[PDB]
């Protein structure tokens, strides 16, 4: 009772936004609660943010 | 009768139908969206087969549309991206399409 | 009312990018001030040039494979996200790169336009393998600021987008990496004025000085509705 | 009444009683469209009818009473 | 129970004891009788079917009658398993984008 | 007034527009699953009535919004006319229900009493032809300024 | 739909006669040509009422014009459909 | 029973902690202040911590 | 690549059967981003085959978790690699070690 | 490439020498950076007597 | 906001 099947492929780019979950390997898991711009982040003394 | 796939998609228009082709299939590259139509598809609600009486008053009259219920693939809601294959798998006496 | 006033004394530049750039002299408790907010102030909001649609030339998605490259097209357009150009004139240019033959696809080798100058020749986008292999794409260059994805571009976008045009992502500031130092000034007769050493890091593109003094810009006209309205 | 409801409860002596008492002023200024006697300030005419029992207006006896008036001038 | 959804948890330090976060299309999923009501009354839609399908095309008058109509609309925040009585409480939501 | 094939145009937009009104009612009759099977394997002799493409719907929609939302009365019985099926007879028979006595001048010394069908008819008829001329004109107009929005192209 | 009290109790004969409304006599429910329930089955519209909104199953009564009636055709009583269950 | 559940937990109680410990002779030692307001102005500036 | 890691990561990117290891060690003569094409050493060649392996690699196949399949080489044009060596480094692989 | 001048909508006078000078919108990130400029500059360069 | 303004007045524009 099959004529013929259509398959489509849809391929979604998903990038992390608040509330994707993230985990190291030691069981430190946790959820992303905010992106805090790049003028925000703590920098070191040479310069390079966190 | 048999669900057609197709172009010839009753009561519905061109914001639906701008990325399917001729042949009722989206177009390999075409970036849809939540309620895009995908494959073009519609059910007969009427009849298909016919008998000879059928056939002479069909040379007289003609046909019908009969095509009224519509079952087209959509994409889910929130689902989105661009289509990188389509395969077109049918059956052995089917006669097939210009996509396939 | 004892305040004096700074200025660009001196600019020196230790690499193409990298680029030292000293103020002086400031007050005591005022370095430590306009150098925290010109630094907040040069990693938000400068703008600059990026890459922002790119069209190869027989590729419809980007999640196809071209024959004859060896990266795959997503590796090509992260490559190209991260090219670095400074457009002179215009504010809306289209490049043109063709190159065939075996072979690196350096970022030099890009047809650019009268204003349109690359900063960084060694840029390597692509590799050609077969003798065979060509590569014909159409990069567009927009200008603006701050981050612009292809998903807000995509719901920005009221017209159509045909297929073809790989939506590339655009990081359009130029400042990657900025650090003050609040030093002691020397003043022949004042010894509590403290000098102020930016130590900007750059893209190639923006001048410095014209960085500080856009900073300063803006500031003003931040500060400007402060001064007026109560 | 928007963040605590706190000298209402102490107004009326009971949790319960206030929801009912509130709900039927409530419902009087949804249904009957009758006038809220505080100033409205764009808020909901539920944070309204606890407004006018944290002002100490609206009481099960008092506009029961104001009911029956309704109901006698209607007659 | 129908007018219900559901989502991850985060941290929000900017709010007061008794808000809570809820997303822009969550809660247009979650309010939308209401919005058929304020858009019904305010006259920008005439009947239920126009009302329906402006809602579902998400129209920037749709999203200033959602903020007009989530305000001071407490909504519980269940958490499963709810052991003890402190496990539902009702939070006056603020929109966020997210 | 108009001409008949305006009118017919006319007709034709908005009879699919109630249609598509129609297709978004709250009331409407169940059907379990065996019906469901039983109009799937032997239908019915008269199929349904077709419907816009939501486009065309929210801007008739937004059309007659512009032009009958003044008139409470006559968009009612438009409504009923074009969503609901429902004849201009039956339309008449409903208002001689609920018609409330109106002081009257035009036939005899001015008597009160409960308006007949014939007036009900009559001022259906004008009430409709009159709706029909106001709503045509932005109708077509609205119609020649929309941007036809074309299949999608190839670049590359 | 105001009751005070839920009573329990077993069940007489006569009392499970007087709750029915047909004896089904069939072990088959519905067809396979045509799906229309079948008669004295396990899923039969004369017995447990219509299968559509105030119609019968040969499709004589169509309408709420004919609010209550028993079809002399087919034996399905034009009801709502909520008296399925 | 009878206690707030509504209580700081582990990261607000780090901070009250740090706050209302006291050092030996960390900074500005031993003065005098007219008040609250004076002693936030003074943290704030860095004269003391 | 994790810049902590064990050892073990070489391990698992070789014995999943995700990448593309050489069978037989040798010249590669042809780097596609769709297949590699390498000539083999003339010792580790027998008299009767010609001596040209094609490894085709899988672009973008959908798995069973949704996520994407896709191997993209890391063996640059003209570069001789031995018996057992990564050639095209998989879904989260680099250069041969486990990347996740 | 204009940014998004503020407008002084509030000046909740509290007391005699009290304020909250509500100032909005600005740009994403420079309520922050104006505070702690205006901040540090009044605790230690704004003159007077004492 | 005066204060701050004179000490960034000397590189403007
Ligand atoms: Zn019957």
């Amino acid at each position: 009772g099959v004529l013929k099947i259509v398959k489509v492929y849809l391929a979604v780019k998903r990038r992390i936004q608040p509330g994707d979950k993230m985990a190291g390997r030691h069981g430190n898991k946790g959820v992303i609660s905010k992106i805090n711009p790049i003028e925000d982040m703590p920098y070191d003394e040479n310069g390079t943010p966190v | 009768g048999p669900e057609e796939i197709t172009a010839d998609i009753p009561n519905v228009g061109e914001a639906a139908l701008s990325k399917l082709d001729e042949s009722g299939i989206v177009y390999i590259g075409a970036e849809v969206t939540g309620g895009d139509i995908l494959v073009g598809k519609v059910t007969p609600k009427g009849e298909t087969q016919l008998t000879p009486e059928e056939k002479l008053l069909r040379a007289i009259f003609g046909e019908k549309a009969s095509d009224v219920k519509d079952s087209s693939l959509r994409v889910p809601n929130g689902v989105s991206g661009t289509v990188i294959d389509v395969q077109v798998f049918t059956r052995d006496g089917v006669e097939k399409d210009k996509r396939a | 009312t004892e305040f004096l006033k700074p200025r660009l004394v001196d600019i020196e530049q230790v690499s193409s990018t990298h680029a030292k750039v000293t103020l002086e002299p400031l007050e005591r408790g005022f370095g430590h001030t306009l150098g925290n907010a010109l630094r907040r102030i040069l990693l938000s909001s400068m703008p600059g040039c990026a890459v922002t649609e790119v069209e190869i030339d027989g590729v419809l998605h980007e999640y196809s494979t071209k024959e004859g490259v060896q990266e795959d097209i997503l590796e090509i357009l992260l490559n190209l996200k991260g090219l670095a150009v400074r457009v002179q004139g215009k504010d809306e240019v289209i490049l043109t790169l063709n190159k065939s033959g075996i072979g690196p696809v350096t970022a030099a080798d890009i047809t650019h336009d009268g204003d349109v100058e690359i900063v960084k020749p060694q840029h390597v986008i692509c590799h050609l393998t077969d003798e065979n292999a060509s590569i014909s794409m159409r990069i567009k260059v927009q200008r603006g600021r701050g981050y612009v994805p292809a998903s807000t571009r995509i719901h920005s976008e009221e017209d159509e987008r045909p297929i073809g045009r790989l939506l590339v992502d655009a990081c359009y500031s130029p400042v990657e990496r900025i650090a003050y130092n609040v030093e002691a000034a020397r003043v022949e007769q004042r010894t509590d004025l403290d000098k102020l050493v930016i130590e900007m890091e750059t893209n190639g593109t923006i001048d410095p000085e014209e960085a500080i003094r856009r900073a300063a810009t803006i500031l003003a006209e931040q500060l400007e509705a402060f001064v007026d309205l109560r | 009444a928007r963040v605590t409801v706190q000298d209402a409860v102490e107004k009326i002596g009971n949790r319960f009683d206030l929801v009912l008492v509130a709900a039927r002023r409530a419902r009087q200024m949804q249904v009957g469209g009758k006038d809220p006697l505080v100033p409205e300030e764009n808020d909901k005419t539920t944070v309204i009818a606890l407004r006018e029992i944290e002002e100490g207006l609206i009481n099960n006896q008092i506009l029961d009473v104001r009911e029956r008036q309704e109901q006698q001038e209607q007659e | 129970v129908d007018y219900s959804g559901r989502s991850v948890i985060t941290v929000g330090p900017y709010l007061r004891l008794h808000q809570c976060g809820l997303p822009k299309k969550m809660a247009l999923e979650l309010f939308k009788p209401f919005i058929y009501g304020k858009l019904e009354l305010r006259g920008l839609a005439t009947t239920i079917k126009a009302a329906k399908k402006m809602v579902e095309r998400e129209e920037a008058v749709v999203w200033d009658i959602l903020d007009e109509v989530i305000r001071e609309h407490p909504v519980l925040l269940n958490r499963a398993p709810t052991l003890h009585r402190l496990g539902i409480q009702a939070f006056e939501p603020v929109l966020i984008e997210g | 007034n108009l001409t008949k094939e305006q009118h017919e145009w006319l007709n034709g937009w908005l009879e699919l527009w109630g249609a598509w009104v129609y297709s978004g009612r709250l009331e409407k009759r169940m059907s379990s699953v065996i019906a469901k099977f039983m109009e799937s394997v032997e239908p019915g002799r008269v199929m349904t009535r077709p419907m816009c493409n939501d486009d065309d719907g929210m801007l008739i929609s937004q059309v007659v919004d512009s032009v009958m939302y003044i008139d409470k009365k006559a968009f009612g019985i438009l409504l009923s006319y074009y969503a609901h099926g429902s004849s201009k007879h039956a339309i008449a028979s409903y208002y001689h229900r609920v018609a409330r006595p109106r002081k009257m001048l035009c036939r005899g010394g001015g008597r009160i009493q409960k308006p007949s069908l014939a007036t009900c008819r009559r001022e259906v008829d004008e009430i409709l032809n009159a709706s029909l001329f106001m709503i045509y004109p932005v109708l077509d107009s609205a119609f020649k300024n929309r941007k036809r929005v074309e299949k999608i192209k190839h670049v590359a | 739909e105001e009751f005070d009290a839920i009573k329990i109790a077993l069940a007489s004969p006569d009392m499970i006669r007087s709750w029915s409304f047909g004896e089904v006599k069939k072990p088959e429910t519905i067809n396979y040509r045509t799906f229309k329930p079948e008669r004295d089955g396990l899923f039969c519209a004369r017995i447990f009422g219509p299968v559509k909104d105030y119609e019968c199953l040969c499709g004589k009564y169509k309408r709420l014009k004919h609010r209550g009636v028993i079809c002399e055709k087919c034996g399905v009583e034009v009801t709502q459909t909520k008296v399925r269950r | 029973n009878g206690e707030p559940i509504i209580v700081p937990s582990q990261d607000v109680v780090l901070g009250l902690y740090y706050m209302t410990r006291d050092c030996v002779n960390a900074k500005g030692e031993g003065m005098v202040l007219t008040g609250p307001k004076e002693a936030e102005r003074l943290y704030r500036s860095g004269l003391a911590s | 690549k994790p810049l902590v890691g064990t050892g073990m990561e070489r391990a698992v990117a070789v014995d999943s059967g995700v990448t593309a290891v050489a069978k037989r060690g040798g010249v590669v003569q042809y780097v596609d981003a769709s297949r590699i094409v390498i000539k083999v050493n003339e010792d580790e060649m027998y008299p009767g085959e010609a001596g040209i392996d094609i490894y085709n690699l899988t672009k973008y196949t959908r798995s069973n978790q949704n996520t994407c399949i896709n191997q993209m080489p890391c063996v640059s044009l003209g570069e001789p690699v031995e018996r057992g060596d990564v050639l095209a480094d998989g879904p989260s692989t680099d250069l041969g070690e486990l990347a996740l």
